[PDB]
RNA sequence: CAUAUAUCCUGAGAGGUGAUGCAUAGCCGAGUGAGGCGAAUUCGGUGAUCCUAUGCUGCCGAGAAAAGCCUCUAGCGAGGAC
RNA sequence: UGCAUCCGGUGAAGCCGCCGAGUGAUCGAGUGGUGGAGGGUGUGGGAGUGAGAAUGCAGGCAUGAGUAGCGAUUAGGCAAGUGAGAACCUUGCCCGCCGAAAGACCAAGGGUUCCUGGGCCAGGCCAGUCCGCCCAGGGUGAGUCGGGACCUAAGGCGAGGCCG
RNA sequence: GUCAACCGAGCGUUGAUCCGAGGAUGUCCGAAUGGGGAAACCCGGCACGAGUGAUGUCGUGUCACCAGGCGCUGAAUAUAUAGGCGUCUGGGGGGAACGCGGGGAAGUGAAACAUCUCAGUACCCGUAGGAAGAGAAAACAAAAUGUGAUUCCGUGAGUAGUGGCGAGCGAAAGCGGAGGAUGGCUAAACCGUAUGCAUGUGAUACCGGGUAGGGGUUGUGUGUGCGGGGUUGUGGGACCUAUCUUUCCGGCUCUACCUGGCUGGAGGGCAGUGAGAAAAUGUUGUGGUUAGCGGAAAUGGCUUGGGAUGGCCUGCCGUAGACGGUGAGAGCCCGGUACGUGAAAACCCGACGUCUGUCUUGAUGGUGUUCCCGAGUAGCAGCGGGCCCGUGGAAUCUGCUGUGAAUCUGCCGGGACCACCCGGUAAGCCUGAAUACUUCCCAGUGACCGAUAGCGGAUUAGUACCGUGAGGGAAUGGUGAAAAGUACCCCG
């Protein structure tokens, strides 16, 4: 995928099941979405690819904080 | 017949004088060599070397 | 430094029956550098000999391919240039036939 | 205002020049092959799958684009146009 | 190969042998020819350690065999020629074949095969003075030809970009 | 230079050929990077310079892409932004193995086979380094008064165990060892700060009490960036508050005065290119590497032989009888060895003095309570990976979703779980040495091969030849001591 942006919750690769096994993965994706937000600092609307988890992070942590944390990682937002 | 310390007395424009002269000599030698009017083949080598020395001295004087 | 000399392009004459039949009527064939061209050769010649060129030509030659105990070698290509001096008509002395 | 073979455009070809030249039948000895002079050069028929023809006529299956050419201004504009 | 000793350009090995031996695998420190520099013996050590067969591998040579063939349905010939040597090579006069091709000109493709001089131990399905064979030298010239510097179709690559 | 001769013409004691380190030049393709392109070939721009009567031409440079920093502008559109223009630094690809993270098979074995195994191997991806990764206890252990970062080796152990309890897989603790740095740096409570989004007791508050001008060191909030303080487990730390209180002063604590606390310089100490901040400096070691050089002793005698380096007999050297070559086995012929020498320049080690900081304005202990001890995390549930462990009673370690806590009577572990005791203090970060590996380079060894062997390649070898293409992929060593390679004649 375009890859998460605030955390880095990438995929994973499972395998087997019950009822006798069979070996066979099925990526365990993450739940990213395309929520947008508003930066009152620079007067702008930003769209991101963020999981619901990361939305939780935002609403109990801020957006400025998050973009600074992403600036660190230098994601091409 | 020259050497580097001998040439390093000469300023630039003198070096270019000898440079152009030696190229004229090399040209006339190549025509003589084709025609068969040449025996002392080695003058080609000597001239080619002298040209190299002169360019070398110029570059020394431009990187000094 | 670098100094454009015209005498580094023109490499050598040509010596053969065709060339001499041309010289009998004032056409001279030289061997040049492959990356030359006609304006460059014209300028080189009507500088070197201070004589009045009016038309120039060219040609390319793909070198021969000889054999050896080793195997299949190959000589070098060239570029032959052919000059028709105008009515000025001072023949090129340094040629030496 | 217009229907005119007006006017314009396009356009196979016939004609003059191009060409007092070239070149050609042939002749001369000459022998590897060099050579040199060099006549008349009108008239009719026949006939192209070629040219006008990207034309014309008809039909339906309804038939590349851009550069180039011409043109109108924007503008560079006091120097240059043929 | 460890160790001890013996022979060796006054001729080792290897090979061809002759004469002989061992119950056998094998042996000759028994002698000749060839040939030209390392070998033998006793004891122990270690093995890429013994080939006649794998429709076995590599090279060489036989039987078939001096046999079949020598590549179309056009067809060759006589004189002279140089030459060591001529059915074929050069010339002369005949003859015959294709003639919407077996003729003349381009593109792709190949790459000196083109010309001259010399050459014929290899090659050409015979020979060859000949050849697209061999060697050396020579030779391809563009304002207007086919392309580029002029344009675009199918399609390609694809800044940024979007997806993953 | 050479296979590889021949011919021609030359140079060299004025030091050539040759060897080593540094420089210069360095056509075109290639990450290829001005644009383009069928790889090595086509077309240009801009600044300068050369050149023509002017154009054409020529030469020197430079022009791609992105990421970041800085600078100018801020389109729809108001703030203002994306974007656009200029400049500065990076990255871009190749590599023989070795490493870490991720993905990830199958033939095979099971005398069938799917679970399992082969193997988390081959292969693929992303990134490295000279080594990597891991690494300082939220660990082991068992009541022994024990151990004390990690990694790699030996053993434990083919055991306890796991497993269609079938094939088969398979630890750890513990113990002995190599190497030692039982290593350091941060965040938070709390202050001093610039701030930045807010407001206005618009005042009895901003500070050391107090003598006090103001009338706000903005009055109070709140995150941000900087600086102090603080780095622990038997808990520590910040507030608090006594005690001894191991330098001089400059100014500061809003302010003149008594103290407490800062902001400066100075002797000093400590340390340094360290992991713990970072650059260059100049001395500098017969310290090391990159060419080399000297180097002992028999023309010894007789014979053989084409040639003595052989046999036999005479001498010698030996910090040198290793090896090879020389016309046949050479310690005494040659090359060289044992041994000692040798570096203008460059490179590497430390060594220093520069230079840089850094503690110095300080510490040891006391004493009763509030505050802090790394949050979308740890934990629980649902699917899954891997741990001896195939969902089983199945801990610890973990991946995605969903839900979701506290700060020391706190929390995590000691193979479900609960109570007691024990050990330890997660969710921030760096860390050398032991270890693995060889494209290349240097010097040697061999109970390894000796031309159908040995690297596929002793011979033009990844060549010829084959294939459209990826890709396959051969064959051929020996004259003799030295070419003295048969001059000359005869047949042809």
């Amino acid at each position: 995928s375009a890859h998460c942006q605030v955390t880095g919750r990438g995929p994973g690769f499972g395998n087997s099941v019950s009822h006798s096994h069979r070996r066979t993965p099925r990526r365990w994706d993450p739940n990213i979405q395309n929520k947008t937000y508003y930066l009152p600092s620079e007067g702008r609307r930003i769209r991101l690819r963020v999981s619901a988890k990361g939305i939780k992070v935002i609403d109990r942590d801020g957006i400025e904080a998050v973009v600074a944390r992403m600036r660190a990682r230098g994601e091409k937002y | 017949g020259t050497t580097p310390g001998e040439l390093r007395e000469l300023t630039d424009d003198e070096l270019k004088d000898k440079l152009r002269e030696s190229k004229e000599e090399l040209f006339n030698l190549r025509f003589q060599m084709a025609t068969g009017q040449l025996s002392n083949n080695r003058r080609l080598r000597t001239v080619r070397q002298e040209i190299a020395r002169v360019y070398t001295v110029l570059r020394e004087r431009e990187l000094g | 430094a670098t100094i454009t000399d015209p005498r580094d392009i023109i490499l050598a004459p040509v010596i053969s029956e065709k060339s001499y039949g041309l010289i009998e009527d004032n056409v001279y064939t030289f061997v040049v550098h492959p990356d030359s061209n006609k304006t460059q050769i014209k300028i080189a010649i009507e500088k070197i000999f201070d004589v009045k060129v009016d038309s120039v030509n060219t040609a390319n030659r793909q070198g021969k391919r000889k054999r050896t105990r080793t195997g299949f070698g190959k000589r070098k290509s060239t570029k032959r240039a052919i000059v028709k001096l105008a009515a000025g008509s001072k023949p090129i002395d340094l040629f030496g036939a």
